[PDB]
């Protein structure tokens, strides 16, 4: 009775432990079952030597009357309490409740004994309606790295689709009485929130914004859900093609350029006084209406810079209060004092 | 040839009394793998589904299917002059026309013994358990029965909505409305006394207070209830015993 | 031991929000024993909408970024004890946006979970109340509940 | 124009400027926002001056000027 699990591109399973293995029987009481399994000096080297691509995953598996179907998500019985030779095991075997799939297996590698001695899993489980069947199978890494690497090799979606894709949302919104005059994308990955190397997105996605290939892979191998994080359509590792309009833009524009505005025709322009001595730092105070921009020595007290906002805003010093980080500030702090840096706001409130 | 010998004479009174209130002719259809017991009352709407399997009985012999039409009315009398402590035994020949209800004591050594006539109860209702439903919950059955209670005496309706992993019972009456939440939890050190729920789809039904009040009778069965609701299904209370159950059908109201 | 997303997601979210941020808002990492900040819980404050009886107020929340975030969405609490239908006894909510079965999307920044929370105080949702003594007020007495809310404003101010 | 106005859609990162007659319903405003970003329309709160708009609703009849801005938020719900 084995069972088949869907494949993961971050590890392929390469042999089973036939000693590890263990059933879950449905309860509605406490429940425990343990399995001791030794292995050879081959392969706790195999798994102990270091940067080894080797892992021993724990798999679980729901077991089904009317037959297993293949492709089996990783479903655990909840709640348990996993444990490697007395060692609780606090990984992420939930995943999400709603998306079957999103269970990742649990790592038995950094608690296992010398070869010379004897391991021992043990699985608590309480208030179970179904039955598990648990495994304990060598798999050999891949780094979201090495998946990027085919990725580059897909098809990209060419300047073409993406012209036709403008030109359709168009002529689509003039039916519906719609003038589009620009639009503004932004270059930042909506995943990592860093500028994008890798703008891709599934050749299935109906919208022009893009997101980090790496970033995406990195995502997965936390939570493998494998859907778009802007339009959360499924996505198939095939499937993932670089933008070959959104890449041309990051190629020719400058790196400070988080957004660019653009027309239907494919034309884009990067959107676009703050240069100072190394001694100086530039703040932003604000009183929820009017702000003003300050740039005074990171040395000098915060308090000439409380009296020049009030004295603009034509109000006594004593009835506002200057809150950074939700502190009030004092007038004989520094911006040094307060580990202040470009760009921070200070916020202004009355009495 | 029958002969079910329940190891607790209680067990079989508590059976009875988990649907006398509702239903007064049951169709009880006895065979080699248990004994069999649906009925439906004259609403036809609440159908009370029993089973009884072999590993419930102290012993057990049915040579041949034999059905046993009784009244509840009248085998809840009997059953009242047995005693908490006894050994039920039911006897029937293999074309009988009555029944014999034997109640051995395990203490004081004494046997008392009645019998009831049969009656021929014709029609049926199978009981057409659904494949999957919206939501499934159980929880400690004598904290079903007190929301049942404090609801009934403020509305003839009670609506049970689970969403956001919540499960809100509504009473909305006549002269006022009340509400009662609770949150599931399964706790490993005391799993029997959980709020187990698994939520596939969030449901909103609603149903007859007097048709809850007779199903929570079965408290004295199990101390946990199942409750699994559906949509276009009629909902289902379950009672776990030893190797059986008592259920109900109950359909939700619209 | 934090993996590289996360620190990088998390490293973008604070730059973000230092130079721009909702006004009558903060957040920021707590300090761990050693003094050094702990991006992975911040502690951030609410302000009440103008207007409401929430007005006046800066209600202080908890946010515990997880192991797998942005993949999981980040944890939300107030105080325990805090008065609001859909809050918890122990001070946890459960927005739409934060839940990594329905709403929550990796694109979701601070401000706008920031924003979330607080449209959730004078808009409560009766369909799943959380706690008792806020849901009771609000189901049977609207004259004491807003009492409340207008002393707590004044407690957290 | 004086027969149409243009407005800015906007959600904190990605924006679209549009241009309709102001006795246009914005439900076809609000389609197309979302529907350009991969999104439900009824999965998205449209605001103007800080209140909600209602898909019945034109820029004539809260008195929308030129160049105005159309926040758009994530709907939500607690529990
Ligand atoms: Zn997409």
């Amino acid at each position: 009775p084995t069972i088949h699990f869907k494949e993961s591109p971050f590890y392929k399973i390469q042999r089973l432990i036939p000693e590890l293995v263990m059933n879950v029987e449905v309860t509605g009481g406490r429940g425990m079952c343990s399995a001791k399994f030794k292995l050879s000096k081959a392969d706790y080297n195999l798994l102990s030597n270091p940067n080894s691509k080797h892992r021993l995953y724990l798999f679980s598996g729901m077991i089904n009357p009317l037959g297993s179907r293949g492709n089996e998500p990783i479903q655990f019985p909840f709640p348990n309490e996993l444990r490697c030779n007395n060692v609780q095991i606090k990984d992420n075997i939930r995943g999400f409740k709603s998306k079957p799939g999103t269970a990742k297996p649990a790592d038995l590698t950094p608690h296992l004994k010398p070869y010379t001695q004897q391991n021992n899993v043990e699985l608590i489980y309480a208030f179970t309606t179904k039955e598990y069947k648990l495994f304990g199978y060598i798999v050999e890494m891949i780094t979201p790295e090495q998946l990027l690497e085919k990725v580059l090799q897909h098809p990209k979606i060419i300047k073409q689709a993406t012209l036709l894709y403008l030109k359709k949302t168009l002529r689509e919104d003039e039916e519906m009485g719609l003038t589009t005059t620009s639009t503004i994308m932004s270059l930042q990955d909506p995943i990592s929130y860093t500028r994008m190397k890798y703008p891709s997105k599934s050749i299935n996605c109906k919208h022009l914004q893009c997101f980090d290939a790496l970033w995406f892979l990195h995502s997965q191998l936390q939570i493998p859900t494998w859907q778009c994080p802007v339009c959360q359509i499924d996505i198939a590792l095939e499937n993932l093609a670089i933008s070959e309009f959104v890449d041309d833009i990051l190629q020719n524009c400058q790196k400070n350029v988080e957004q660019v505005e653009l027309t239907s025709d494919g034309k884009w322009t990067a959107i676009l006084d703050k240069l100072r001595p190394e001694t100086h730092i530039n703040l932003k105070v604000s009183d929820g209406s009017s702000e003003i921009f300050f740039k005074i020595k990171k040395t000098t007290p915060l308090r000439r810079l409380m009296e020049a906002f009030a004295k603009r805003q034509g109000k006594e010093m004593d009835s506002l209060r200057f809150l950074y980080d939700g502190i009030r500030i004092q007038a004989d702090q520094t911006p040094e004092d307060l580990d202040m840096e470009d760009n921070d706001i200070i916020e202004a409130h009355r009495e | 040839m029958l002969e079910a010998k329940f190891e607790e004479a209680s067990l079989f009174k508590r059976i009875i009394d988990g649907f006398k209130d509702c239903v007064q002719l049951v169709n009880f259809q006895c065979k080699e793998d248990g004994i069999i017991a649906q009925a439906v009352d004259d609403s036809r709407v609440l159908l009370v589904s029993l089973e009884i399997g072999v590993e419930a009985f102290q012993e057990y012999r049915c040579d041949h299917p034999v059905t046993l039409g009784m009244d509840l009315t009248s085998l809840s009398d009997i059953l009242r002059e047995g005693n908490n402590t006894d050994t039920l035994t039911l006897i029937a020949d293999n074309t009988p026309d009555s029944i014999i209800l034997l109640f051995e004591d395990t203490k004081k050594d004494d046997i008392a013994e009645y019998s009831l006539k049969l009656m021929d109860i014709d029609a049926d209702f199978l009981g057409i358990e659904e494949l999957q439903y919206d939501s499934t919950l159980s929880l400690p059955s004598s904290e079903f029965s007190k929301i049942v209670r404090d609801l009934s005496q403020l509305s003839d309706s009670i609506n049970i909505m689970i969403t956001c992993e919540t499960i809100k019972f509504v009473a909305d009456g006549d002269i006022g409305s009340g509400s009662v939440i609770i949150k599931p939890f399964v706790d490993m050190e005391h799993p029997e006394t959980s709020i187990k729920l698994e939520m596939d789809q969030p449901v909103d039904l609603t149903f007859g207070a007097k048709y809850l009040l007779d199903i929570i009778k079965g408290s004295s069965l199990s101390d946990r209830v199942g409750i699994r609701l559906s949509s276009e299904a009629p909902a289902l209370f379950q009672f776990d015993l030893k190797s059986g159950f008592l259920q109900f059908f109950l359909a939700p109201k619209f | 031991h934090m993996s590289s997303l996360s620190l990088q997601r998390l490293q973008e979210e604070r730059k973000k929000w230092r130079k721009d941020h909702p006004f009558g808002f903060y957040a920021k990492p707590v300090k761990k024993a050693d003094g050094s900040m702990d991006l992975q819980k911040w502690e951030a404050g609410i302000p009440g909408k103008e207007g409401t009886n929430w007005a006046g107020g800066v209600y202080p929340i908890t946010v515990e970024y997880p192991n797998e975030y942005p993949s999981k969405p980040p944890k939300v609490k107030f105080p325990a004890g805090f008065y609001h239908p859909n809050v918890y006894p122990s001070g946890t909510i459960c927005l739409s946006i934060l839940n990594e079965d329905q709403d929550w999307r990796p694109a979701i920044t601070l401000k706008q979970i920031v924003l979330g929370v607080q449209d959730l105080l004078d808009s409560p949702n009766p369909n799943s109340p959380k706690q008792e003594p806020a849901w009771r007020s609000f189901s049977r007495n609207k004259a004491e509940y807003d009492k409340k809310v207008l002393l707590q404003a004044r407690q957290y101010s | 124009p004086e027969t149409h106005i243009n407005l800015k859609v906007s959600d904190g990162s990605s924006e679209i400027f549009f241009k309709i007659k102001k006795t246009t319903p914005l439900r076809r405003l609000m389609e197309a926002f979302a529907k350009r970003q991969g999104k439900e329309m009824d999965s998205l709160r449209f605001l103007y001056d800080g209140i909600r708009i209602q898909a019945d609703q034109t820029p004539e009849d809260l008195d929308m000027e030129d160049n105005d801005i159309i926040e758009a938020h994530r709907e939500q719900i607690g529990g």
